[PDB]
């Protein structure tokens, strides 16, 4: 029978980092359907708004036998008398389990579902690709605010914020003989490259190996959380005009976004619980980034002229930090795809506003780093905002579940009989 | 038009 | 395109034992389909035909991941340069993989996934429920006739040859005080003991504890090789008459039995193989087997009224091969349903037969033990055959497949080009 | 009619 | 759906 | 389906 399983929540986070607002724990055979109704609201910035954030609401099904293993099989089996299930350890701070969205119980303790959950969340559809997988044990092994506010996400897809991988190769030897070569040992060269290439480039997960063999793979095949829902949306509101004597010409943005997500009825194979995130975000627009043409010195025939021939046929290129910001380490490379220049327009920010706080951008310089320069640099948003005691934004939800189970009863539980 | 940014999968 | 994977099969095994007959290696993403018409033979018996026996056929799919797992998720992943699969090690004997429908190649070893994969279809839906898995290493592992004609499978259900779980509880204590019970905790006694018989009888297996929550687990959550395709049949044949001076009067039986098996068309999500196994048998009818109200001696009313309220409410009967079988020992015991006998009845057969070989009967007495007389005592039919060099039973099949790929081509692969 | 043999599960 | 707080009556 | 066995011509 419909369970009403409705709640407020009331949620604050930073800009860039995934973070848990609701988790309802299911069980194996019952129908999940949730409506989360609210306004989203950015702490109030220091000018008038200038460019609108992007909100990404994502609801998951982690069931519990990917989490324990063989551990919850047993447990099932075993019934009644099944060995506890063992929660997970926190940190000394009733925030420090806030990126699960839960107050830490009286022990420091959490489900460990909570955590691995979460982590199997991050680890599959947020983290990047040529990026190492966030081994974390406990939530009382994660960074402070990697656990307070939550992981961050990657920044939105432009030039320097999505080079190729890292570890792409931009050369390959064939060990030839000294004065031959096998005109048919090189062909097969090329084969092999090919599929290192492939997974390099686009198969990195084995789902993904897969799917380019005309197959597929249960998320149950992979342990991996199943993406039930996804709502995206700009927020936005209105600025504030104020009228005294020395603030008068002076405004403040006031973002006030009404938002709404439909999970779709879903009925729940097995025990597991629903996890429910937002991740805010603004576009990696830099305060200080250059067209790649303007920022390299002596234009060739190869970067200005476009031959299709040659870009169609070498190797990516190997960049810097130095070809695309204006004071950039010459040092920090990264790999490009030819002609990568002529496929794009970054932004562009006068210099009369890198000097402004109130301006949603970025204002410093890139991390010399790969990783850490494309997951998102959130604490350059600190300067955008006034006073905040409620993050980067605040939200106000009211979730409204609605289960169909096959439940005992209020009066038939407490009626001994 | 055609995709662009390859990371070796899907980035959200 | 589609790729004729078709071939001859002369097959031969023993009566109660699953035997592979054939097994197609499938890649990701193709489409899968059979059509394996043949002729289903038994050794020649010694008396004319009397019983026909059963004909089971099965084809399963068992994906590699559930073989190797991570180890063959990395190995994909890794791509050309994955470490090889290390293959299994069997028997010396030409006969050493009999079960696996293949011959050990060379250096005495094969597939693990011919083996492995073999096991998981015998320890997920033949070897008894209540019963042990069959956690052979390698093939040099497993009894010498277990991998020459295969692992024994089932007797089809009886009334001796279907006990209830042998550690199915014929009673539960509930520690009371001395002078006073607690009438809200025996309820709750009541309710555990619920869930633990029907763990017992029904959901042995956590799929199956699941199912009973009206949830779904894939054949990912356990592993467990998918069922494709089934068919059962009788064989029958015709009577041969002697003509001679000697033997005129007397008769052979000639089993000849045409069946046919189709494997629909089928979506290969991952690498793995098609086993496709064979299982002869006969109904357990012996020679000795008594109406259990016959051969108990003192009828009480609660064995000959067939009152509602007493079936319908006490405990398990535990029995003994005793009350069954004429000579049987009062020791042998096994879990009987009260009024079992009355739900059911025996075959009967004459004293005059006991004492004659050519009929498919069992002669012999049960196996004290509960497992071994219930999955079948194949050797009771050794006397029912001639001569056999072509075990019990053979067979000729055309196993017409049919995939449908997207592979390269035979001359552009031996065309370096 | 109804079931009768009960093993645990499913025996083939 | 079905009831759930149980105080013992009616408590507004 | 498509050709397989390659001789070198026709071989009866």
């Amino acid at each position: 029978v419909p369970h009403d399983l409705s709640h407020l929540v009331f949620e604050a986070g930073k800009i860039g980092r995934l973070k848990t607002i609701s988790w309802t724990p299911v069980v194996a055979g019952d129908s999940f359907e949730c409506d989360m109704v609210g306004a989203i609201r950015l702490s109030p910035l220091r000018r008038g708004l200038a460019v609108d954030s992007r909100v990404d609401i994502f609801s998951f099904y982690i069931p519990h036998r990917h989490i324990y293993g063989q551990q919850w099989i047993n447990f099932m089996k075993d019934g009644v008398n099944a060995s506890p299930l063992p929660p997970v350890t926190c940190s000394s701070g009733w925030d420090s389990a806030a990126y699960l969205g839960t107050i830490p119980s009286s022990t420091l303790k959490v489900p460990k579902f909570l955590h691995q959950g979460y982590l199997n969340i991050y680890n599959n559809y947020f983290k990047p690709p040529w990026s190492d997988d966030l081994t974390y044990a406990n939530p009382s092994n994660m960074p402070s605010e990697d656990y307070k506010w939550g992981v961050r996400v990657a920044n939105l897809k432009s030039i320097w914020t999505a080079p190729l991988p890292p570890d792409t190769r931009t050369s390959e030897n064939m060990t030839t003989g000294t004065s031959t070569i096998d005109i048919m040992g090189l062909q097969a060269a090329y084969a092999k490259l090919h599929t290192e290439q492939e997974r390099d480039y686009f198969m990195t997960r084995y789902r993904d190996i897969m799917k380019e063999f005309g197959g597929h793979t249960s998320y149950d095949g992979d342990n991996r959380p199943l993406l039930l829902m996804r709502s995206e949306f700009w927020a936005s509101g209105y600025d504030v005009d104020g009228t005294d004597q020395s603030s008068l010409g002076q405004f403040s943005g006031r973002v006030q976004q009404t938002f709404n997500h439909k999970v779709p009825r879903f009925y729940v194979p097995e025990h597991g619980v629903i996890m429910t995130l937002a991740v805010t975000r603004f576009p990696p627009t830099h305060e200080m980034e250059m067209h790649y043409l303007v920022g390299k010195e002596n234009l060739t025939y190869t970067d200005i002229a476009c031959d299709p021939a040659l870009m169609a046929n070498l190797p990516p290129r190997e960049v810097s930090l130095k070809e695309f910001f204006h004071s950039s380490p010459d040092s920090a490379k990264f790999k490009i795809a030819e002609g990568q220049w002529y496929r794009t327009q970054p932004d562009r920010v006068a210099f009369p506003y890198n000097a402004l706080d109130g301006f949603p951008f970025y204002s410093a310089l890139p991390s010399t780093d790969l990783k850490d320069r494309v997951l998102v640099n959130t604490n350059n948003y600190d300067e955008i905002f006034q006073s905040m005691q409620l993050a980067h934004w605040n939200m106000q939800t009211k979730f409204n579940i609605n289960v169909y189970r096959h439940m005992p009863t209020t009066r038939d539980s407490i009626m001994t009989s | 038009g055609a995709r662009l940014w390859y990371v070796g999968g899907t980035q959200y």
